[PDB]
């Protein structure tokens, strides 16, 4: 008279990307980031250029490019007459995803440091979810961008209200509910190059809203983690051996040693020992050449090695690695391995998520945290059905607040650190140097440093 | 190679965005004589020249982080660059509060979470000067 | 494209019924037709039309010569001395086409008058006025009218329209095909005190002059076929459904509370059909009705459906809720794809077929789980191998004979066997899985949406036709609108398991090389039986080695025999790690029975049955009892307990008793456990060493702890343990000792269950947990040590036997007076006293299960009775029963116990074709064939049911036992 399967027990629980993504190309996916690339991740500034027509000082042209812009998509549209008339895969070079043609959009994050983001040449889709009337319904309000799917189970953790259309990002990273807003009548998009500057205007501009994580982003020292970088670099070995113009493939460990400089080179050595040999003398001296009876992997199977949404998690987790670790356990709650897992679990019905706590990106109210709390004088359905409610209350404010086109009128010690320097002057002086550090912030980072080289001995 | 472009945004005074928007749909190379971009080499600084009246410009970092995504069929979108800055026209002034969207006003302020423990940096320069030096007396202090 | 058979195109169609007399069981009324004729010269228009007697047809207000014949009253001639069996089924099959409304023909051939042929060449309508009338039907209409005195209301007298696919022909003339779809106008003139139920929505209900009759007048907007057209007229007891208020249930007298909780679910089954499908139910209305004697258990007809009332239960009422919960939900399915998307032959009748199942299987997903889903398909695919490897093969999609290894013409649905009906339609939902795995789920219902979006599409237009015939899917439809949403056609896969008629048999053994570490596999085929075919597509396999769950592709060509596959490490042997099962989860494993040098644990050879196969692999018995431990797969649990029954070593019954003690497993995994538990445990007798099996586990699980022999008292509030509870007595009553007599130690247990059993407290029923006890108690009766055929009389009774008769006594004289929900306990105790009379316990006579076998009785009782009479009459070769049961065939009011005699006598013959009887006269053969050829000419699946019959007795050739 009921489910009577033990499903829990024994069951626990289309996008296509460029052809630089999946294939995981250096520019798009970094091999290695360092400190400061880390603390600048997703927030690339503004570089100057060495050589190039804009790397030369002055006053510097921007051109119009609306011929180009229809030029390309009415050679597109040729193309895609000419292979029969139905949806063509566009995106195969690299020159494809420049920002010069197609229909740009503009998507702005609502949170600081999402705990999922994409990679440059990555694809994503819109999903407008509509709940349809009871009973009798028009059909769902039409809109520009997606494809419209009829929700009767919300994807997010409120439930949508009869009559209510959503559009959402959708993609194997995350499913995020966004807002279109008009652009701003002074704002146009430069796309800089070293050639020079190319403009063009921007109409529609999406908010998106706190994010549903749909892959799970490791720990630092999990296992996921440490196979992601073997895995990667194994990939990156492949690469270089099937672009080698040798005819027995050889690559040189130092084009490795720049591409990952923080690996220590036992780890190198151990990904070319099998596939691999040195050769010290004789021809290909000083080359890893490839073993006669390797099978090189084709492009497919190493296509099925890494994915890039494991890179992007893997991304996530050092980035925010590197933020803790610069800020000095509520910020570890924060953290996106933590974050993504407590949603992952609700999802699966595991456990329960406090939506009030400190793992809310807002600060405020708004916004959703994604931390763990045990789903235990009801201790059964009074529990569940007030998690419930409280998510469709925080979706609900969320969708408004978003939407709004209303403006919005512009608004322990106690101990400071002093040190005494002995220094030479020229000639012959011995001056002493008194400098006091009021900053707790400079004191905290300073102390740790000799409390360290104080145990360094 | 390949190198990621860098796109961003310039915001004009509204006059000035309106001829500006006018000679961006007309699509002749006029507009290219009459727009013109001189950054100084503080990096931070700028003229933008629009028909040739100078304006002055600053390049800001904005608080969240938009993307661009371009599509061809207008359901599936692919990210095509990450922007950051901004070159409005008229350190923590070259920080912008407010994002673009109307939604999103005094979002550094009001809807950003902020933990808390260039100073790395000033740590790095004390402990480069302890070094060059000879003796070092340190103190916890109190009110002096 | 769909072009006509027909010479005209039928549009509108009034039915008007007069005078429903129920003393006399007879209607009057007549029949309005508006043609358009399509070619010129029309002349003769044929309709369809059995048991009626046509009184006048008037052709545009003009007397018209109409000429009748029925070539399938008598197939063949009396005076032809044939007595083969091949003889009659091509005469049959000739009959059923030359009565066909699916080519031009039909039984009722009416002449155009002659002025009318001006008005016939240039193409302008007709309009056919017949007036008919049944004078006591024998098929059709069904009048359940009981004995009570008191007006027709007062003693709950109804009809229903009865029969299957095309039987609307029954009871007014008709164009009785799928593929003439025309609007409807549906007058019934009733008593005042009944109602009369029909297809559309009932526009208005007129009193007549007197106010003693009332006229209810239906109006179908909605172009349907005249086979999805019904009718149930009878004192019927109204409710409006509390949540959706266009459905109205109808339930016989005395039994609205039984509706009100029975029909509570359907809100539930009509929201999951709108959502997984985005079209709404296409009727504007939906009424259920439930009534006595039917037919089917289900009938699905256009906006209407017809239940029997035995799926009525009450709110206490277990082990009944599911099967009419899933009744429910393929009449609704049906109703989606049955009705509204109508069939465009008799081929593309496996699309519908399909795509209704399938649906069904989704929604029974959703409801009962994905475990309970996986269980129904593996038992539907044990199903059809069953059937296919028995007789020939189940043809989809045939191409007009096509089949010839089988005793019928496959042609027509009315030539089936009801045994072939059954297995078309559950293969061809299984061959809609099928394309669902090659052809993603969701790609999959957006198929559906597109077809019922045609549908709606051309529902609502007025064009007779032009555009009416969207809502007739064929099969090239719908492979080009499953091309058209995927890119990808199924040609391979629809030429082989549509087209081509068989399944495949694998036979797998494994070796491992430990040299080179691989897994070399051999898989080989049996496809020289009659019903096998070769497969050369590919084929997964799923191995569990120590490192995890690893899938494999093997590519099974026709000279491929050896698969060598790569194996993994062995170091999670070296270190205890917890070894990753097929979902994300680990375990700790017992690695003491595994080989020290192979590292994998089990293979499985087509997990997610892709194809429609018979495994047969041979791994180790430790590999069995791994599968059965620590798999999350239920299918691979069940067959596992299937393959441990040849290992009989103590370590398989560790294995099923650690099965059996566990909860969060499937609970019908571990119901199998029981009888596997009891197999073992009867083939290592002289090596058991403490209790009888699940004894103690019984004891354990549902008896008090201070009293081990005292039962606790019943709460069936868990409804897993309820089944297990009420499952293990009955495989524990097939334990038997050295002597091969079932101990007194496990027939006492049972007698203490008998005993100690109190439900004065759980909001349950008894009665199933009561009518298994009866089961094991007939479990445990071994055939008794007759001396020199001693008369069995109750001096020499067994002392064993004695109670188990007292037993079954005192619980059949106690349903006399306070009966069950079903009469469960009636037909177990029926069921254990034919036990009991198969062995030497009880005189073999058959009058108490005549008696029981009378009308009066309720019809579980009856078909019990009857399987009880079926037996002795194979058992003691009787000839006066045999022609009782030939005579019940003949003249028995319930036709379903007719057609359920004619299925027993079937199953259970009372001869074969390979014995030599006393009953093999030239009497009984002249009888058998004067009942396929008369006396069964008016139910279409009593005349089946005879064919296979004489094919069951005689073969496909000439009687042996004949001059």
């Amino acid at each position: 008279p009921w489910n009577l399967s033990n499903d829990e027990y024994y069951y626990p629980k289309i996008i296509q990307h460029s052809i630089p993504a999946v294939e995981l190309r250096q520019p798009f996916f970094p091999t290695h980031m360092g400190p400061i690339k880390l603390r600048q991740f997703h927030r690339p500034p503004l570089k100057k250029y060495s050589f190039g027509a804009l790397s030369q000082p002055g006053p510097h042209s921007v051109q119009p490019l609306l011929k180009h812009i229809k030029k390309k998509a009415k050679m597109r549209e040729q193309e895609r007459q000419a292979s029969g008339g139905g949806e063509m895969f566009f995106m195969r070079t690299p020159q494809d995803l420049t920002g010069k043609d197609g229909d740009l959009i503009l998507a702005e994050y609502s949170e600081e440091n999402g705990p999922l983001m994409m990679q440059v040449g990555m694809a994503t889709k819109i999903k407008n979810y509509y709940k349809r009337k009871p009973g009798k319904d028009p059909g769902a309000p039409d809109c520009k961008y997606g494809e419209t799917v009829y929700c009767h189970t919300s994807p997010f953790l409120g439930s949508l209200h009869p009559g209510q259309l959503l559009q959402a990002f959708e993609n194997n990273l995350f499913r995020a509910p966004i807002y279109l807003h008009k652009m701003p009548e002074t704002d146009f998009l430069i796309i800089r190059t070293r050639q020079g500057y190319y403009i063009r205007e921007l109409v529609d501009i999406f908010v998106v809203g706190q994010q549903c994580p749909l892959f799970e982003v490791p720990g630092p020292n999990s296992k996921r983690a440490n196979t992601h970088i073997r895995d990667f670099l194994q990939v990156f070995i492949y690469r270089l051996f099937w672009k080698s113009k040798d005819r027995p493939r050889r690559i040189r460990m130092e084009d490795i040693k720049k591409a990952f400089p923080s690996h220590s080179e036992s780890s190198i050595r151990k990904r070319l020992k099998l596939c691999a040999d040195f050769k010290r003398t004789g021809m290909d001296s000083n080359w890893w050449v490839l073993k006669s009876d390797f099978r090189l992997p084709t492009e497919e199977e190493i296509r099925a090695m890494v994915s890039p949404e494991q890179c992007c998690a893997y991304y996530s987790m050092i980035a925010a690695e590197q933020r803790l670790k610069d800020a000095g356990d509520d910020e570890v709650r924060t953290a996106p391995w933590n974050t993504t897992r407590a949603f992952i679990a609700a999802m699966k019905g595991k456990c329960l998520l406090e939506v009030t706590g400190v793992a809310d990106p807002t600060g405020c109210g708004e916004g959703f945290s994604y931390v763990k709390i045990p789903n235990k004088r009801f201790s059964v359905a009074e529990h569940q059905e007030r998690y419930k409610e409280e998510c469709q209350r925080i979706f609900d404010l969320q969708n408004k607040v978003l939407s709004s086109t209303e403006v919005l009128s512009t608004d322990a010690t106690g101990r400071c650190l002093k040190i005494y320097r002995t220094f030479r002057d020229e000639e012959g002086k011995e001056y002493v140097r008194c400098e006091t550090v009021r900053k707790p912030a400079v004191i905290d980072a300073y102390v740790r440093i000799r409390t360290t080289k104080d145990e360094e001995f | 190679p390949h190198e990621l472009e860098s796109q961003f945004i310039l915001r004009l005074p509204p006059e000035y965005a309106s001829t500006v928007r006018r000679a961006v749909q007309s699509g002749h190379v006029n507009l290219k004589d009459r727009l013109t971009i001189e950054l100084h080499p503080d990096g931070r600084h700028g003229i933008v020249r629009v028909d040739r009246v100078p304006l002055a410009s600053k390049l800001v970092d904005l608080p969240c982080v938009m993307e661009s995504l371009k599509t061809i069929d207008k359901k599936t979108f692919y990210k095509t660059a990450d922007i950051c800055q901004m070159l409005v026209s008229t350190e923590k002034k070259f920080i912008w509060n407010h994002g673009i969207t109307l939604p999103l006003k005094n979002v550094r302020k009001r809807r950003f979470r902020k933990t808390a423990k260039d100073v790395e940096k000033e740590v790095k320069r004390l402990l480069s000067t302890d070094a060059e030096a000879v003796s070092t007396r340190w103190e916890i202090i109190a009110e002096d | 494209g769909f072009e006509s058979p027909r010479p005209y195109k039928l549009t509108h169609q009034v039915v008007c019924i007069n005078n429903i007399n129920f003393q006399r069981k007879s209607v009057v009324g007549f029949v309005e037709l508006t043609i358009f004729p399509t070619v010129a010269n029309l002349n003769r228009i044929k309709l369809n039309s059995k048991q009626c007697r046509i009184y006048r047809v008037r052709i545009n207000d003009l007397e018209a010569a109409f000429i009748y014949n029925d070539p399938t009253l008598e197939v063949c001639h009396s005076e032809s001395k044939q007595r083969n069996l091949n003889y009659f089924s091509n005469a049959y099959a000739a009959a059923v086409s030359a009565v066909d409304p699916d080519a031009g023909n039909g039984e009722l051939c009416i002449k155009v008058p002659s002025e009318l042929w001006k008005h016939v060449d240039e193409l302008k309508v007709l309009k056919i006025h017949i007036n008919f009338s049944l004078d006591q039907p024998k098929g059709g209409l069904h009048f359940v009218v009981p004995s009570v005195e008191g007006s027709m209301a007062e003693r709950g007298a109804h009809v229903f329209s009865c029969g299957y696919q095309n039987s609307t022909r029954f009871w007014f003339p008709c164009v009785d095909s799928y593929s003439e779809l025309c609007t409807w106008k549906l007058e019934f003139t009733v008593d005042a005190a009944m109602v009369a139920v029909s297809n559309g929505d009932l526009v208005e209900t007129v009193y007549t002059h007197d106010m003693r009759k009332k006229t209810f007048h239906y109006m179908l907007t909605i172009p349907t076929a005249a086979s999805n057209i019904s009718l149930a007229i009878g004192p019927f007891e109204i409710l409006v459904d509390p949540y959706m208020h266009e459905v109205t249930h109808f339930c016989l007298p005395q039994l609205l509370p039984l509706l009100k909780h029975t029909t509570s679910y359907l809100h539930e089954v009509f929201e999951f059909y709108e959502e997984i499908l985005t079209c709404r139910y296409p009727y504007s209305c939906f009424k259920t009705v439930f009534i006595d004697e039917a037919y089917v258990e289900v009938a699905a007809y256009a906006s209407m459906s017809i239940f029997s009332t035995n799926l009525l239960h009450s709110a206490m009422i277990i082990d009944e809720t599911p099967l009419t919960r899933r009744c429910l939900a393929q009449s609704l399915a049906q109703q989606f794809f049955g009705c509204f998307i109508s069939r465009m032959s008799w081929s593309d009748e496996w699309v519908l077929k399909g795509i209704s199942g399938y649906i069904y299987g989704l929604w029974m997903k959703k409801t009962f789980g994905v475990n309970e889903y996986r269980h129904w398909i593996k038992e539907e695919l044990d199903k059809i191998v069953a059937y296919e490897l028995k007789t020939g093969g189940v043809l989809l999609h045939p191409i007009f004979n096509p089949a010839s290894h089988l005793h019928f013409s496959i042609k027509h649905p009315h030539t089936l066997s009801w045994e072939y009906y059954s297995m078309f339609q559950c293969k061809a939902h299984l061959v809609m899985r099928l394309i669902e795995n090659r052809i993603s789920m969701e790609f999959m219902l957006q198929v559906f949406n597109k077809l019922l979006s045609l549908a709606s599409t051309a529902s609502s237009q007025k064009f007779q036709s032009h555009m009416w015939s969207q809502m007739l899917v064929s099969t090239s439809g719908f492979l080009k609108s499953i091309s058209n949403v995927s890119g990808k056609d199924i040609q391979p896969l629809i030429k082989q398991w549509v087209d081509q008629s068989g399944v495949v048999k694998f036979y797998g053994s494994f070796a491992f090389n430990r040299k080179r570490n691989v897994l070399e596999l051999e898989i080989k085929q049996d496809y020289t039986s009659p019903g096998t075919q070769k497969y050369v597509g590919p084929l997964k396999v799923t191995v569990q080695e120590l490192d995890g769950s690893f899938n494999h592709t093997l590519q099974i060509e026709e000279n491929s025999l050896k698969h060598d596959i790569p194996c993994h490490s062995k170091s999670r042997r070296n270190k205890k790690k917890k070894i990753p099962l097929m979902n994300g989860e680990e375990v700790d494993m017992d690695l003491s029975a595994m080989d020290a040098d192979s590292p994998l644990l089990w293979i499985r050879i087509d997990p997610d049955m892709s194809v429609l196969r018979k495994v047969e692999f041979e791994q180790a018995d430790f590999m069995w009892q791994y599968q059965l431990r620590y798999e999350r797969d239920v299918v691979a649990q069940q067959e596992s307990i299937l393959a441990l029954e040849k290992f009989p070593t103590p370590a398989s019954r560790l294995a099923l008793t650690d099965i059996l003690e566990q909860e969060q497993c499937f609970y019908r995994v571990r119901m199998s456990a029981c009888f596997c538990l009891a197999k073992i445990a009867n083939s290592m007798v002289s090596t058991w060493t403490g209790p009888p099996a699940m004894k103690s586990l019984f004891t354990r699980m549902f008896c008090c702890k201070s009293c081990p022999n005292i039962v606790k008292t019943n709460n069936f509030m868990s409804f897993q343990s309820y089944f297990l509870q009420k499952t293990m007595p009955v495989a524990m009553a097939l334990l038997r000792d050295v002597h091969n007599l079932c101990p007194k130690e496990v027939l006492t247990f049972i007698l203490d269950l008998i005993k100690y059993n109190d439900n004065r407290k759980n909001k349950f029923s008894d009665n199933y947990y009561r009518a298994e006890m009866i089961d094991a108690l007939a479990n445990s009766v071994t055939p008794a040590v007759s001396v020199n055929n001693e008369v069995r009389t109750l001096d020499n009774l067994n002392p064993d036997v004695r109670l188990i008769l007292e037993e079954i006594t005192r619980f059949l004289n106690m349903e006399k007076l306070l009966p069950s929900y079903r009469h469960t306990i009636t037909v177990s105790c029926l069921r254990a006293i034919r036990v009991l009379q198969k062995n030497g316990h009880v005189p073999s006579d058959p009058a108490l299960f005549k008696s029981y076998a009378e009308y009066g009785h309720f019809v579980d009782i009856r078909i019990a009775a009857l399987e009880a009479v079926v037996d002795y009459t194979k058992v003691d070769r009787s000839y006066e029963e045999l022609q009782w049961l030939l005579n019940m065939i003949q003249n028995d009011p319930v036709p379903y116990v007719r057609h359920k005699i004619l299925n027993m006598l079937t199953k259970n013959p009372p001869f074969t074709k390979n014995m030599e009887s006393p009953l093999c006269n030239e009497a009984l053969v002249d009888q058998l064939w004067k009942l396929m050829n008369s006396g069964t000419s008016h139910d279409w699946r009593l005349r089946c049911g005879a064919v296979d019959l004489y094919f069951t007795l005689f073969g496909l050739s000439r009687p042996s036992c004949l001059p």
